[PDB]
RNA sequence: GGAAGAUCGUCGUCUCCGGUGAGGCGGCUGGACUUCAAAUCCAGUUGGGGCCGCCAGCGGUCCCGGGCAGGUUCGACUCCUGUGAUCUUCCGCCA
RNA sequence: AGCCAGGAUGUUGGCUUAGAAGCAGCCAUCAUUUAAAGAAAGCGUAAUAGCUCACUGGUCGAGUCGGCCUGCGCGGAAGA
């Protein structure tokens, strides 16, 4: 039950994650030095039940957005934290628009700073969120008002957490993995961690690393802080792989997949959904899961476009 | 339609609807619809000839539009295009720009006579001609 | 404020005033014109 | 990835420039051009784009071009904010 | 002298056009509506808005405007 946390910066998203999981999202000294979530951090909630829900905390900053885009690949569920103090923030509305465009099956709104505000502000912000959901075309959403420092809404949140589907995947799909963080551990090589879009993998499997264009044997893997001999799509996957590839050629947003791709294409057609119409042949940022690109859009019939 | 707010007699040539480089935002600073300065802007434009820089009165209000009335073509350029010689001097005593006769400008100016001040027709006549003679042209007398 | 020995009027709002026996110039709208001891 | 920095013309280097873009310098391609050179200029680096007739293998349309976008501002390569890109240095990459 | 009000229109005015429109200037060096209206004496601004002023009215009620000769004083005038 992977739930990625998103929302405007410093509205308690880390406090919520320490409340549920107690994981320390910080890894780099700088984010420790600066106290903000400058870049993505992960939490996991292991249970006797044997499922481990995945938690991805992300910066709400636009310059840092390229990393959040690295984290939005493969989400099963999205939780947008909203502090009750100011209500929904503009960054939050931006993230909501980005989820509506990405076609995320469901999302939860979690209201924070509830203890500091009077209950009247609680109901008011609750109304405002329920109105905004209709604005974005959102269907079901379960609003939870909680002071995460107090643990107020935890029990109400639990039922929802168990409700969240894990995506099933058909056995017949070409294996596809989105690389995220490549960091060697002193033991056993590279171990690169990334979300698996489709397929299963095992240590004996050979993979094909894109952008380095090399086959790579899997040394080992951890499903979600859960070492195992095999890994299925729909979770973040630490993946330890061998092969001639080295970190200098490795890049975030490189694909690991079963068979050599035909070489990348610049031109592409895309269906458009937009809050307002785009204009022909104009420069813009293309943002894909773990991929930054710059390109010019062109208009074809109506909500059809050429990148 | 309401008390004084915006209007002054100023505009560019009638061929440029909502000019951007001399003006652009400056015309949109208040609440008149831009359409008045493009679509209704051509009303007096092609009514006579394209690109007559007639100043127009537009008292911008918050209450939809303001009455359109592009009135008096400026005398300065009118004494260029009507005389036919666009060139001049700017050196009134030091050179004589040229010469026209009473028959042209004194007849031309009467179209503005309803708006122009004067005690009699000739009060306007010498008033324009004292300006026109001071344009460096020595009109026939 | 400047102690220059010739404090000629500079703007219409400048006006001479004798304070503590020394004359001053104060241009109400334009502080820079303020002068001393003409 | 992050912080900060340099650069991103219209052939390159520089002076730049807020009044409408220009100039100094340079390499090369030739013409005027000599026995070759050298020099002088001229001519030129012709740029791209959505779209068009197209494969026309090209050529036009209109539009644009100081990387691109945005705002001033009355007017921007000119101011500035961004945006990336390349580039410099440094912070850490902890299943 | 205050107080209360005005202090135009053809005025983005010929050249010279970022734009100089009373507001460097080419040149404004007219005249006219009436009280004159400076094709403008200040500022505002790219120049117009904006306010002013000269200037022409109204309230007010007895003295008032700006110079010349001037005699005497003030600043300029800091050392052990
Ligand atoms: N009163 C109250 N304050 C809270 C609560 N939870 C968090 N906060 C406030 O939020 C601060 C911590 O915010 P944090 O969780 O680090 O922010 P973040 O949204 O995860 N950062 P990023 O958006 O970059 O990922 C605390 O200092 C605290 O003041 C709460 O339950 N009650
Ligand atoms: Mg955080
Ligand atoms: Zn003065």
């Amino acid at each position: 039950m992977i739930i990625a946390t998103a929302g405007h910066v410093d509205h308690g998203k880390t406090t919520l994650l320490q409340a549920i999981t107690g994981v320390n999202a910080d890894r780099l000294p700088e984010e420790k030095k600066r106290g903000m979530t400058i870049d993505l951090g992960y939490a996991y909630w292991p249970q006797p039940d044997g499922r481990v829900p995945g938690f991805i905390d992300v910066p709400g900053h636009e310059k840092f957005l390229s990393n959040m885009l690295a984290g939005v690949g493969g989400i099963d569920h999205a939780l947008l934290v909203v502090a009750c103090d100011d209500g929904v923030m503009a960054q939050t509305r931006e993230h909501l628009a980005i989820l509506q465009l990405t076609g995320n099956p469901m999302l939860t709104v979690a209201l924070t700073k509830a203890d500091r505000v009077d209950e009247a502000r609680v109901d008011e912000v609750e109304r405002q969120v329920k109105e905004v959901l209709r604005e974005y075309g959102f269907a079901e959403a379960k609003l939870f008002i909680t002071a995460a420092t107090e643990g107020r809404g935890m029990d109400a949140l639990r039922e929802h957490l168990l409700q969240l589907p894990e995506r099933e995947h058909a056995s017949q799909h070409s294996f596809r993995l989105a690389i995220d963080r490549a960091f060697t551990v002193k033991g056993a090589g590279l171990v690169v961690t990334g979300t698996a879009l489709s397929g299963e993998v095992k240590v004996g499997d050979s993979l094909w690393l894109t952008g380095v264009n090399k086959p790579m044997r899997v040394r080992a893997l951890h499903a979600q802080n859960q070492p195992t001999e095999t890994a299925n799509a729909g979770q973040r996957i630490a993946l330890n792989i061998a092969g001639d590839a080295e970190k200098e050629q490795i890049n975030r947003g490189d694909w690991l997949l079963a068979d050599v791709p035909p070489e990348p294409f610049t031109r592409v057609i895309v269906e458009l959904q937009t809050h307002t119409p785009l204009t022909q042949w104009q420069p813009l940022h293309i943002h894909h899961a773990a991929s930054h690109v710059t390109g010019r859009v062109s208009l074809l019939e109506d909500n059809l476009a050429e990148l | 339609a309401k008390k004084v707010q915006a209007y002054v007699k100023l505009q560019v040539a009638a061929g440029m609807a909502n000019p951007s480089p001399p003006v652009g935002p400056a015309l949109g600073q208040q609440g008149v619809n831009i359409m008045e300065f493009c679509k209704a802007f051509n009303a007096k434009t092609d009514s006579i000839e394209k690109g007559l820089p007639i100043p127009v009165v537009i008292t911008v209000y918050a209450d939809r539009s303001f009455t359109f009335v592009t009135k008096t073509p400026p005398a300065a350029v009118l004494l260029k295009k009507a005389a036919g010689i666009k060139s001049g001097s700017g050196k009134p005593n030091k050179d004589k720009v040229g010469k026209i006769s009473r028959a042209q400008l004194q007849e031309i100016a009467q179209t503005k006579a309803a708006d122009m001040t004067g005690a009699d027709i000739e009060a306007m006549t010498r008033s324009i001609e004292g300006t026109a003679r001071s344009m460096g042209l020595v009109v026939e007398d | 404020m400047k102690v220059r020995a010739s404090v000629k009027k500079l703007c219409r709002n400048c006006k001479i005033v004798k304070r503590d026996g020394v004359i001053r110039v104060i241009c109400s709208a334009e502080p820079k014109h303020k002068q001393r001891q003409g």
